[PDB]
RNA sequence: GUAAGUUUAGAUUAUAGCCAAAAGAGGGGCUCUUCUGGAACGGAAAAAACCUUUAAUAGUGAAUAAUUAACAACA
């Protein structure tokens, strides 16, 4: 028996099974090959509806055409004016998707939406838990609000 | 989660901390007009500017704090070596 | 065989990083079921209501009694008898008449 | 002379109560304050409950592909992926093909992470482990 | 403001195309068998 | 507290990578605990140091008076030496300063990923 | 390091704790005296008194704190 030989048993081998990654040099060629084919797919425009993840305010919104998003604050923009969202981290197609690291280049993706309405919120109770609470010890919030309608998503083969 | 790994790479432990994602503007006009600076970003910017001025002032005061010691030693040194007539 | 996960069930997954490294490229074309791995539609020879009538056959004492009727209903749907019992007028009126529907 | 309107103010909030409470001002007033207090507290707890639901759904989706929830999250962070938990649920529900692609990416990073530990750091960073 | 009523909104999102890649169903990720043999089928 | 705690050893210098000469000038301190249920002297020291809010960066000098005050609250703070790879900021660059978690204060923020 | 302090004039209110944890003194568990801390919406099972917790605001965000458990003897 060769040196450093251990017969296989319940405790001799780890429960996990080792795996072997492909060699880097050929692996990069596949990475380049995948990009070239996908670049042709983008050039051919072989996609219909698309979904994109856009971060606005303090929240991340997964977005698609015709989507309506509500932001609970003023934006200083008149209604009916198209605006461009500048924070997109993910865009998807029927048979392919693109992921930012952590964001895509501005050239690749352009997203535009329009302001629909500026409003406030319905009353929100703010009662307090104090001995002898009383019936006239409460507050209302009615925070401001705004409405946005997604308009278009634009991409180009700029890989 | 993941704060420890982010610190190892030198980034902020919380993704919501110091980073282009939070700092950069979140939108721009379709016409191309730049969006107004964010109120939160401006408020955060002001604090950093105030701290920077304090840091420079402290170091300037610190430089004198040690440099002056050398000027008081020169006065002590010259005082020891004295003569007349 | 670059993909680290089996591609034979949902779709072929090809994960690639762009040369610049600023983007991650994923190609996910769907995979169809092989013909040889499927069975033909039953050659020997339909509304769900028809099955319900056959399942809830009227056999004993013409229409069955309330208790047995619930038991037959409970057995078919693997539910408890308590669900089938009616409720009083007070709760019935409370139900909202026109719940909102969007899209 | 307007005590009736004061009663109506309590009544409008107590019309949906049950028993003599809904019709007795002495009891109706007390219930309304308690109901308002309950709603105020529930606002904070509502957000926490939603996060718990999102985590559970992600685990089921991850377990469907054979990946544990902690492993998936850590690999995504190591990959500079900053999707929030709520969005992760949405991707699985409506983009299963994309979610499977995400699962492979996380699995590859975990495999690279295991390889890096076995390598002991002598080997260079992996293609998917480049930061 | 618009004529729309101002009350609690259950969901801040409205979309007419919830799914693009298809909704998940249990048969997703389930492997097929040759001849579509059901489990335990002698055949 | 005995000075031996603050008397370094050769292994400590290697572990923390700090040269015994050219001591660092500025301290970075953040409060990591509450002063509730703590004695009044501990409460007063925290108030004097200005660390009312937890996880708040503060600029302090590495001087004996500051060192003595920090020692009293040592267990409630994290001390990190401030580094200036690019040196002190100028008036023009005063607005471009940013302190990294590594402890280095850059005088120019280019909004480019370190990667 | 930090921003209050001393004096003059007018003037009341308050003047019964509770529990934890230390140091003493009687008993020999208790009985006292002295010092320190506390009053969650989190946690220790429910838990005024122990632990994590700077105020309070909307959000279908994010990072963390305390956190009921723990793995026979031969030389």
């Amino acid at each position: 028996y060769p040196q450093g030989y251990v017969p296989k048993t319940s405790l001799s081998s780890p429960p996990w099974q080792e795996v072997v990654l492909p060699d880097p040099v050929e692996e990069t060629r596949h990475h380049a090959e995948v990009v070239k084919r996908v670049n042709e797919l983008i050039a051919t425009g072989q996609y219909g509806r698309l979904f994109a993840v856009v971060h606005f305010a303090s929240h991340q919104w997964k977005v698609t055409a015709e989507d309506l998003i509500l932001i609970e604050n003023e934006l200083d923009i008149k209604c009916g004016e198209r605006i461009r969202l500048e924070k997109v981290l993910l865009v998807g197609a029927d048979n392919f998707t693109l992921l930012g690291k952590p964001l895509l280049r501005k050239e690749l993706v352009r997203v535009e939406a329009t302001v629909i309405e500026k409003t406030e919120s319905w009353p929100k109770i703010n009662m307090k838990f104090r001995k002898r609470k009383n019936f006239r010890k409460k507050k209302i919030i009615v925070n401001p609000q705004t409405i946005l309608r997604i308009n278009t998503i634009e991409i180009a083969p700029r890989l | 989660a993941g704060g420890q790994w982010r610190l190892q790479q030198g980034l902020a432990a919380n993704p919501s901390g110091y980073g282009p994602l939070t700092e950069l503007p979140d939108w721009s006009f379709a016409d191309g007009r730049p969006a107004p600076p964010m109120k939160g970003q401006l408020r955060r910017k002001a604090q950093r500017e105030k701290l920077a001025r304090r840091v420079v002032l402290l170091t300037q005061e610190m430089d004198a704090g040690i440099q002056a010691w050398k000027l008081r030693q020169q006065k002590l040194q010259e005082e020891r070596k004295k003569e007349h007539d | 065989t670059y993909s680290s996960l089996p591609d034979d069930y949902n779709c072929q997954v090809d994960l690639a990083l762009t040369a610049d490294g600023r983007t991650i490229v994923c190609y996910h074309p769907s995979v169809d079921i092989p013909y040889e791995h499927t069975k033909p539609i039953p050659q020997p020879d339909e509304t769900h209501e028809q099955i319900l009538k056959a399942k809830l056959e009227v056999r004993k004492s013409k229409q069955l009694e309330q208790g047995p009727m619930i038991e037959q209903l409970s057995k078919v749907f693997y539910t408890t008898k308590h669900r089938w019992y009616p409720h009083g007028q007070y709760h019935n009126r409370r139900k909202k008449l026109n719940p909102p529907r969007d899209r | 002379t307007d005590r009736y309107w004061r009663v109506q103010e309590v009544l409008k909030h107590a019309q949906h109560f049950r028993g003599r409470k809904n019709r007795c001002y002495r009891l109706a007033v007390r219930a309304v304050t308690r109901a308002f207090v309950k709603c105020t507290k529930a606002r904070r707890l509502k957000k926490r409950n939603l996060r718990t639901l999102w985590i559970n759904r992600i685990t089921a989706a991850s377990q469907e592909h054979g990946l544990k929830y902690p492993a998936f999250i850590v690999n995504l962070i190591k990959c500079q992926v900053e999707l929030n938990r709520k969005v992760l649920v949405d991707l699985a529900i409506y983009e299963p093909k994309t979610f499977k692609s995400l699962a492979a990416l996380a699995k590859r990073r975990q495999q690279e992470g295991f390889a890096a530990a076995l390598g002991d750091g002598k080997e260079p960073e992996g293609i998917f482990s480049r930061v | 403001q618009s004529g729309l009523d101002v009350i609690r909104i259950r969901k801040p999102f409205h979309t007419d195309n919830p799914s693009i890649q298809g909704q998940w169903h249990p048969f997703t990720n389930k492997r097929t068998a040759l001849h579509g043999l059901r489990p335990r089928e002698l055949r | 507290i005995p000075d031996k705690v603050f008397q370094p050893k050769p292994e400590d210098h290697e572990k923390y990578g700090g040269d015994p000469q050219n001591p660092h000038k500025l301290h970075i301190v953040t409060r990591i605990r509450s002063t509730k249920r703590r004695p009044y002297w501990e409460k007063d020291t925290i108030k004097m140091l200005g660390l009312q809010k937890a996880h708040s960066p503060q600029i302090h000098k590495n001087i004996p008076s500051v060192n003595a005050k920090l020692k009293v609250v040592k267990h409630l703070i994290r001390i990190q030496p401030l580094k200036l790879p690019q040196g002190l900021p100028t008036e023009e660059t005063m607005s471009s300063t940013c302190l990294k978690s590594t402890g280095e204060l850059v005088v120019q923020w280019h909004l480019k990923p370190v990667e």
